[PDB]
DNA sequence: GTTATCCGCTCACAATGCCACACGCGCTGCTCGG
DNA sequence: CCGAGCAGCATCATTACTTGTGAGCGGATAAC
């Protein structure tokens, strides 16, 4: 009851989101720096990393 | 009458340039120009015509550090601390960093206006070296720098033409190695 | 006898105690510490229990 | 206060041999380069 | 222009239950 078990669907979620929240610091600061309305919401985000 | 030193915070590998907008974007996000007065990262610009990189070519006094006419306060520290890719703030304690002294300043802005006034084509030659030569009059030739100039540019070099050794007056544009 | 033992009485300064415990070498001032701490909890972004 | 005493804490340092087999081992915006 | 090489990077918090033991050090604790 104390140790739960951990599919390969949780983890890959969990690889996921952690790949995920690099480029959401990278994605942030980015439109942070970047101009704010002369984009389309196509390369703010690098896939690369996820 | 606060007056804003000069301090030095380190940059990363191949940031410096990105770090000092960021600064500067950070700066006018929270106004505080009257705190951080300019962010400098000096360069050089030498200049070679031919040899691969041509017509000019871009170093900096050194990599890595990015100097600031910040003032001292921690608002001000961690305003240059929440910044994207930066290390601490270069100089002694950590939280109580060092301005660098105004003699450094003297001595980098001297340095400054030299490279500026100048366009040094660094890479430079020396007496007493051996070189081959690329140019149509003397393809492949090898001879050994007597003289070097940088106005007339010039490279006195003495080849050996005639049986006896000579001097010539080959420019730059036609050196082999060295 | 923990609260013999306790070095501060403060709320703020035991915000910028727990501030140096967490990492040391740094300026013990209240913001910083204050976002440390409700940053290490209290925040659905960098934590979450499950 | 001194003076040494010991103690809590920190940090270093060890983890069977073989095998066999498998898999894999820079990058990333600067540099260069034409 | 755009592909191929390249130069020094904590790439924030990247965390991280013990393993068991020994030695040493900064600091509490007590004798003179």
């Amino acid at each position: 009851g104390n140790r739960r078990i951990r599919s390969v669907g949780e983890m890959a979620e969990n690889q996921f989101r952690v790949g995920l929240v690099r480029v959401e610091r990278a994605v942030k600061e980015r439109l942070s720096l970047g101009d704010l309305d002369t984009l389309m919401p196509q390369d703010m985000i690098n896939a690369k990393p996820i | 009458a606060p007056k804003k030193r000069w301090y030095v915070v380190q940059a990363f590998s191949g940031f410096e340039g990105r770090v000092a907008t960021s600064l500067r974007e950070h700066i006018k996000l929270h106004n505080m120009e009257d705190l951080f007065g300019e962010v400098m990262v000096p360069t050089e610009e030498v200049v070679e015509i031919r040899g691969g990189q041509r017509r000019k070519s871009e170093r900096k006094f050194f990599p890595g550090y990015v100097l600031v006419q910040m003032v001292m306060n921690d608002a001000s520290w961690h305003l240059v601390r929440s910044v994207p890719r930066v290390m601490g703030f270069i100089g002694g304690t950590s939280d109580r960093p060092a301005p660098i002294s105004d003699k450094e300043v003297d001595a980098i802005m001297n340095r400054l206006q030299q490279v500026g006034d100048k366009p040094r084509p660094k890479t430079l030659f020396e007496p007493g070296e051996m070189v081959r030569v690329n140019d149509g009059p003397f393809a492949d030739f090898n001879g050994v720098v007597e003289e070097v100039d940088y106005e007339k540019s010039r490279l006195k070099v003495s080849v050996s033409i005639f049986g006896r050794a000579t001097p010539v007056e080959l420019d730059f544009s036609q050196v082999e190695k060295a | 006898e923990t609260l013999r033992v306790d070095p501060t009485n403060d709320r703020l300064s035991a915000l910028v105690e727990i501030y140096r415990m967490m990492r040391p070498g740094e300026p013990p001032t209240r913001e910083a510490a204050e976002s440390l701490f409700e940053n290490l909890f209290f925040s659905e972004d960098r934590y979450d229990l499950s």
